């Protein structure tokens, strides 16, 4: 499809909305220009959805519970309101760890003040209060507590802030008041500033004045990495391959001990910009520690990621990388030549949250597929930008795409396959199209790194080339 | 590393040596974790009676509850509309867990909309969310029909939903003819079931009640069937079923068989069936209404007894063989028609099949949750079977509920051994399995970590868990089964003794050990 | 020792210390076993490739086969026609055993009759055996007709079974009008399904063969079905339903779901349902017949073209998609009727459940066994799954089912590794699941060794049993499944993907060890 | 119901049959007298099945190799035949064993040389020893071969007992030919009586020479349990903690080589007389070894037998008696105390193969329950003496019952419960009537001794008084 066909099919698809609408949604459509570096010229993002358009997008409070702070695996985690919020996000999110589970490890489990009226009525500090002893008592071995606000809770007027600072100064015990309520901001991306702000203000500058953790030259964190099927494992085996001391993940199968220490690393290697940007930041200005993006999916994007990575330490380092890449290369050379046959020339569609839209191209790219069209649900302008020269000239970017418009590109571009979430897989199914969950990796993976690849590219092949999709027409219509 | 020809998914691929030592040396170094004679020894503890009885004196924590907030329910009633489009006065979150939850239960798509309310309407309300998102919805996906229900966030606040709607009609929104049925939702009410109830009933009110002037009860010679809230689609296709055997008329109302279970030919239906807007207006013409489960129907019931003037039947869920026969009988006495002799050969069919399994199913010990009307003929059924639910949880049943359990238990010996609890989640039903260990748990997929945790403790110590519920996550087309009836029966019965069966299969399977009960025959 | 408020059986009683003790006490005394290490290593040795090849140089041993013989078939067959009694003219071991056989799989009443052939009619024949069991069967049960079937003692003597019914009307023991069809039904030839074909045969020969004068092909405006030997009460039923949704006048020729599914009322039904006198008589007036397995129905076939003048249309098993659809087809052009809106919904949801379970079944490995229809069906089904059917065992079956298996495994890119055995059992089986490990087994409840023997070697060998076919005796009700249609594709597509995801859930239940893939959404 | 009222219903269930096949019926059927002390005054058994009136018997080769042969665990048995009477016999009986499963036990194995149309035509003898050679090389730990003939074996004259000897002889194994043809004799009993006597010229004198086993006095071996869902091990435990040795198990769980050592053991318990007395009788006749008829059916039973074995020894045994009945009297009193008070007055109806219709007859009395009306199979006069007076007095007898015979039997007296084998199991159940399988103890078991005596308590209370016998009518049709 050439630039114009694009417009007009843009064009054609917003005819539909009312002039208001139709003006807001015409700013978060475009056609990719890959020269273009400053992508507000062309895309708005991190805006209001539209009233009744059906948005993909979801709250602060899945921003922060269900994505920074559920996978940290020794604490608890309260969803602090009534009981729909916790019990929609436990354990929908396949944020992997290691522990025993009601125990040491609590992420698989709901927590939760189950507000009824009278706690809306009254209030629910006295009730939060008892919570925290009743959860001391029947968790004793967990590490610390968070307290994660749904909408109720900043309408009431509670003050979580105080009892968080009183329980805690009573107990010894960590307790991070978070106000993620669903209805602050515009999406989860709020919800993960204010849960990087709830980690920079209780929990990271715990070991501040704390010297007994003896640091090496090559200390690094995993920050952004979420550990999804496994795949901050996967990260972590080739940074250590390569002669690293991973001493934080940030935050799949994390604990509240490597985050404390995180302050007393070399550099931050970022996987997820748009989660942890904030905290990353943070820890640049105030502790001097480096950090830079970096990329693991697919062979390319992964040995350019390793190099970067290593060019910022001595030799032996580089070294390391050196022998890590010859030992992966005919692995995924031979995953490669197994796979980029069946999947040469498909073009793929992708709508995720805010990193993977622009993160999996180079594995697909390194599969012989093209990505046609790419979008995002609450990714900001510098996220775009980035976006820009990823995606190829003339394809089509989407910012908080609706139901409609989704569809309608689907039916117009009509691409071999589609990365998208739980909410559009039986949508994109039911019209023949082969589908992948880009969120959960359709409860496989890992897809990190090179070990990660091998699963990706079955995934893509096993779906994309699958009989059931020859056999939607019946052989009498 | 990874194989080409044999690719290994993050099970088993985290179990390789490289991996493990990974792991072993993050834990060691960075994890400051507990020791595992620690983590070991609180395991143990919380399996333990003491630790049983400080669960159980819990007031303010809520851990893995087994329900879900009203707006849930309220979709899940909309939806049952023709070409109805369930609309959450709100926050955008709880519509995209709403659909994600109903999306992994059924594998279906989930059309529900929100009004996005934000921070903005947190002081001034969202009477404009609710004008433009009226608009663009109708606009945009264009039903017939828009089903309103409210997020936390609206009911805290306090938005009139019937002012805001009549506004939105008011000034050219939407056309003042289209129908926008409304119910308040308030999660932190009740559970998912009592918000199908409230938008049942907002809706049933949207259609009737200012047209009762020339409503004449029993003229169109149909029964109303409210099903509640329902996730086993066989369930309203055995209902349907078993009407059209008896030839009676009836109008199953809110009916989302259809639309979650559209089939796969190339094109999206968004809309599919449904109960239509006639068959609602001409619902307080019928003989009577039958609510299938009547515990969560109450508001239903007061507004069809009060308003259609319906002799609303006491009738239990139709679950079992006792309380389906009831159901059959009732439904032939308000219609006038025969029970035919299909369903009574179906009836004798599921008999047979008791008599076949009783020896297996004979005793056996039972943990079980879920919704109030669904508990209790679960252990109805259970009961008729010979078994024992040794534990009944109901974490949004009531008093009043518990009560008619506790009566169904004392009329059956097999109920001497049961205890019923209310308002206790799944941790509380864990103490509950470690402390007096039953053979069996029926529940939904949660249930898994349970099982998992007494496997912790010991192979003779694990509970298998049978997945009868909602939601089943973990299990592909369960949704697909049927509860109700004698279909239901059936299928329930073979579930439970071929559960049992397999059970016993994998506790003899040890060669030299315990394989001499190992019986081709059972 | 018991203790009264638990009583143990077997398993766990003789786990107690005390019977351990007294079953080691009598292996060391008088038993003489073979030290365990020897055991260990010549089980060890039988999971081994030498001992494959050394297995399958077998030549006059068999072990543990995967067939019966033909008078269990010509029983089965039998029971399908109206008031019909199954009469085996030989010994009364053979009938004794069939019924025995037939009880633990359907967990009904089956009723077949012998004339008791002893060392008296070992040499002078059982003449006088036919005679009186003929009058006193007629006299005692009452039916309509005998249906006469052979032992092998019969066939080897060499009684002639037109002969001696002749006879038997010729001296007045039963009237010259009762109908008594006959086959011989050797059991050293073919299995039990040649014996369904010969017995099928013998009937329509008896009622149509002397009465062609006056038949007009496709003068009643109907369809012959006969469905072979079938042991799933479902597949007749979906087969009569499908028909019935297209509006198609059909004639279901040994229909026995009624007398294998009689309901428990309070009263014994000997027979109930069956094909009548009058549709076997009126068959040959059909449009034409079609035969469910044809690859046992050779004998039907090669009758019914050569008398009956009806051109049998070349259709495979309605099982799976792709022959559901041309059965369908066929039937629809046969007819001319077109396929309605259901059947083509019910497809597209058969469709549906196989795009959202394509993930999970991607890939398998099957070893799989049982009748050369059913097994056809089943690689058939598998090929569009995605699966991998690795080992496709048929004892009963021959170079031409063969070459059409191979046929169908080429045209896949699934079956590249898939190797297709006729003549062997199931300790060849066994040796290949060793040697060449599937995912899955598929088949009766025979394959439970089988599995047994693989957890023997390790959990991680271990293959589990996923119980489609005949005979299943150790579970309960699993013959009222389905396996033809959409509806049978269905409910193997659910059994599959759910045995594999159980199989997942068991394999990372382990605490700290396997549970980070212990996802709660699968 | 009286004596008259039985003899009317007796004549009115005949009144149905052909003029030969009532006059042969009526001779099977009786009203129990237990002063009468020679049976066949009333009831005539053993005799040929009348054709065409779906009996419940086997053949001979049910008899042999799935009753006899079949439990032994070391040797593997051949079907030699066609696969139609292996396959249905395979794994169908619950006679428990210890072992690894195609390594050194083979019980529930189907083995079988599959005839075909050329096997039948040219005979089978050398596909026997190309099978013996098979089965050699597969199954290196066999202890031994038996060659079980199915029906067309003695029709086709086959002589396998000269591949017998020549493979035993080259093979150095015992290779033992059962010519238990199904048309031999008239039910299984003639396969226990073939079985007995291969054991006695095949296996049974293996060690006549041989004095190296070292013998005790409370030397015993139990003869005819076959381990029903483990029946002899419950059995054994006790025999053992009486003080005595149980040499040799027959032949549940049984090795060849206590069969072997059978002849060297100074009492023989024999539970069914019905198969096992010939071999009883052969022991006694050449060894010297006495042999006695006990019963483990039920505490009353159990504790009398007890007795009896006991006082064949000396006074330690007769000590070690008392102990172990003092030991277990709480625990059966227990049971019964829970359980004789739901099963009490229930009347039974019984119809089993040889033994357990008056064996069983104990145990339900020592629960409050009357045996009203028992038969069986293949039974033979001497087992219809013993039956005589363990049944109540004008109690209905049957031997070889017909399908219809049986049906309007329960129809008439109408018994609380009923117990039977599969074939009559379903038909029972669809008529209202609870019913328990007593061939296989419905998969559950074991019942002898006192913790068999405890599930069957269990099971006999379950099955009666099980809610499901309260729903057959459908409340519109009461
Ligand atoms: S955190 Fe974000 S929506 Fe960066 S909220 Fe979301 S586990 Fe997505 S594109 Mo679900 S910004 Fe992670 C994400 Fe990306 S939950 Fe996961 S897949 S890389
Ligand atoms: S936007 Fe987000 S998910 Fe929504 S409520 Fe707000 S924090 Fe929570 Fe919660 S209980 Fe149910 S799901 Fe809501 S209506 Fe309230
Ligand atoms: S009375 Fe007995 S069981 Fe009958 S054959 Fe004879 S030994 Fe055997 Fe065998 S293969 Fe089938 S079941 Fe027979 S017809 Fe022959
Ligand atoms: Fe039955």
């Amino acid at each position: 499809m050439s630039r114009e066909e694009v417009e007009s099919l843009i064009q054609e698809v917003l005819e539909v909305y009312p002039e208001k609408a139709r003006k807001d949604r015409n700013k978060h459509l475009a056609v990719n220009d890959p020269a273009v570096t400053q992508s507000k010229k062309c895309i708005i993002s991190n805006k209001k959805s539209q009233p009744g358009l059906m948005t993909i997008r979801g709250c602060a409070y899945a921003g922060s519970k269900g994505v920074v702070w559920g996978p940290i695996k020794d604490m608890i985690h309260i969803s602090h309101g009534p009981v729909g919020c916790g019990q929609y996000s436990r354990a929908g999110r396949r944020n992997y760890y290691i522990g025993t589970t009601g125990v040491n490890a609590f992420v698989t489990m709901n927590f939760t003040s189950d507000f009824q009226e009278k706690d809306i009525v009254f209030g629910g500090d006295k009730k939060l209060a008892k919570l925290i002893d009743e959860v001391e008592t029947l968790f004793p071995l967990n590490k610390g507590i968070s307290v994660q606000s749904e909408c109720p809770i900043g309408l009431i007027g509670d003050d979580i802030e105080s009892v968080s600072k009183v329980k805690g100064a009573e107990l010894s015990k960590t307790i991070v008041p978070v106000r993620c309520e669903g209805f602050r901001g515009v999406s989860q991306s709020l919800g993960h500033h204010i849960a990087n702000d709830a980690v920079r203000d209780w929990v990271l500058g715990k070991r501040d004045e704390d010297t007994t953790f003896a640091s090496t030259p090559y200390d690094v964190a995993i920050i952004g990495d979420y550990n999804i099927g496994g795949d901050a494992w996967s990260s972590r085996i080739l940074l250590e391959e390569m002669g690293l001391r991973c001493v934080a993940q940030w935050s799949g199968d994390g604990s509240i001990s490597e985050i404390e220490l995180t302050p007393k690393v070399k550099l931050n290697l970022v996987h997820c910009y748009r989660s942890m940007n904030y905290i990353s930041r943070h820890m640049e200005e105030k502790y001097g520690i480096p950090w830079m993006e970096y990329n693991f999916f697919g062979p390319t994007k992964t040995i350019e990621s390793l190099r970067a990575i290593a060019a910022k330490f001595d030799e032996s380092i580089q070294k390391k990388c050196e022998e890590v890449i010859a030992k992966y290369k005919p692995e995924w050379e031979a995953v490669v030549a197994k796979y980029r046959p069946r999947l040469e020339g498909k073009r793929v569609m992708l709508y995720i949250g805010g990193l993977r839209p622009r993160h999996v191209i180079g594995a697909y790219e390194d599969l012989g597929m093209e990505v046609v069209g790419t979008g995002y649900e609450f990714a900001h302008n510098d996220d775009y930008d980035r976006t820009m020269k990823e995606m190829g000239d003339s394809t089509l970017l989407y910012d908080d795409v609706t139901g409609y418009e989704f569809e309608e590109f689907v039916k117009r571009i009509k691409p071999d396959l589609i990365g998208s979430g739980i909410k559009e897989k039986f949508i994109f199914q039911k019209m023949g199209i082969p589908f992948r969950e880009m969120h959960s990796w359709d409860y496989s993976g890992p897809y990190h790194g090179f070990d990660g690849f091998a699963i990706f590219a079955r995934d893509m092949d096993m779906t994309l080339n699958n009989p059931c999709w020859k056999k939607l027409q019946a052989p009498w219509e | 590393s990874q194989q080409v020809d044999k690719i290994k998914a993050s099970y088993p691929l985290f179990l390789d040596q490289d991996y493990k030592d990974m792991l072993a040396k993050k834990r060691d170094g960075f994890e400051e974790k507990y020791p595992q004679d620690k983590i070991d020894e609180v395991f143990q503890w919380t399996t333990t009676k003491e630790y049983q009885e400080l669960n159980f004196q819990r007031e303010a924590l809520t851990v893995n509850p087994a329900k879900a907030c009203q707006p849930l329910g309220a979709v899940l009633c909309a939806l049952g509309f023709e070409k109805t489009m369930p609309y959450v006065h709100g926050s955008q979150g709880c519509v995209a867990y709403f659909r994600s939850y109903f999306n992994r239960h059924f594998r279906e798509p989930v059309s529900c909309v929100s009004d996005s309310m934000t921070e903005d309407a947190a002081v001034f309300g969202g009477q404009q969310n609710m004008k433009d998102g009226l608009q663009n919805c109708k606009a945009t996906y264009k039903p017939d029909m828009i089903a309103v229900s409210t997020t936390c966030m609206a009911e805290v606040i306090g938005d009139d939903l019937n002012a805001f709607i009549n506004n939105s009609k008011k000034e050219g929104f939407i056309p003042d003819e289209f129908p926008v049925p409304f119910a308040h939702t308030p999660s932190f009410v009740g559970s998912h079931v009592t918000g199908w109830d409230n938008m049942f009933e907002g809706i049933a009110r949207y259609f009737t009640l200012k047209s009762m002037d020339d409503k004449v009860v029993g003229s169109n010679k149909k029964i109303n069937i409210v099903p509640g809230f329902e996730t086993y689609l066989g369930n309203f296709r055995v209902i349907k079923r078993m009407l059209s055997e008896m030839g009676v008329g009836y109008s199953l109302l809110s009916d989302p068989e259809e639309v979650l279970d559209t089939p796969a030919d190339g094109q999206f239906r968004m809309y599919a069936g449904g109960t239509t807007q006639e068959e609602m207006k001409d619902a307080p013409n019928a003989l009577n209404t039958v609510l299938l489960q009547p515990w969560h129907l109450e508001k239903t019931k007061k507004f069809v007894e009060g308003t259609w003037k319906h002799e609303v039947p006491k009738l239990n869920i139709p679950m079992g063989l006792d309380w389906t026969d009831e159901f059959l009988m009732k439904v032939s006495e308000i219609s006038g028609q025969p029970i035919p002799a299909s369903l009574t050969k179906e009836r004798g069919r599921l008999v047979d099949m008791m008599t076949d399994s009783h020896t297996w199913l004979h005793g056996k010990r039972f943990a079980l949750w879920g919704d109030p009307d669904f508990v209790m003929g679960l252990v109805k059924f259970l009961l008729e079977l010979g078994c024992e639910p040794v534990h009944i949880l109901c974490h949004n049943g009531n008093k009043r509920w518990k009560k008619a359990v506790d009566a169904i238990l004392a009329a059956s010996p097999y109920g001497k051994n049961a205890t019923v609890y209310i308002g206790k989640d799944l941790w509380h039903l864990r103490s509950l399995v470690f402390t007096d260990k039953p053979d069996f748990m029926i529940g939904n997929s949660y249930g898994k970590f349970i099982q998992r945790d007494t496997l912790h403790k010991g192979k003779e110590f694990e509970v298998p868990l049978i997945r009868i519920g909602f939601p089943i996550f973990d299990r592909h087309h369960l949704h697909r089964s049927t509860t109700l009836g004698y279909e239901g029966a059936m299928q329930i019965l073979t579930t439970l003794v071929n559960s049992i069966l397999e059970r016993l299969d994998e506790e003899t399977r040890g060669m030299q050990a315990t394989d001499y009960n190992h019986d081709l025959v059972r």
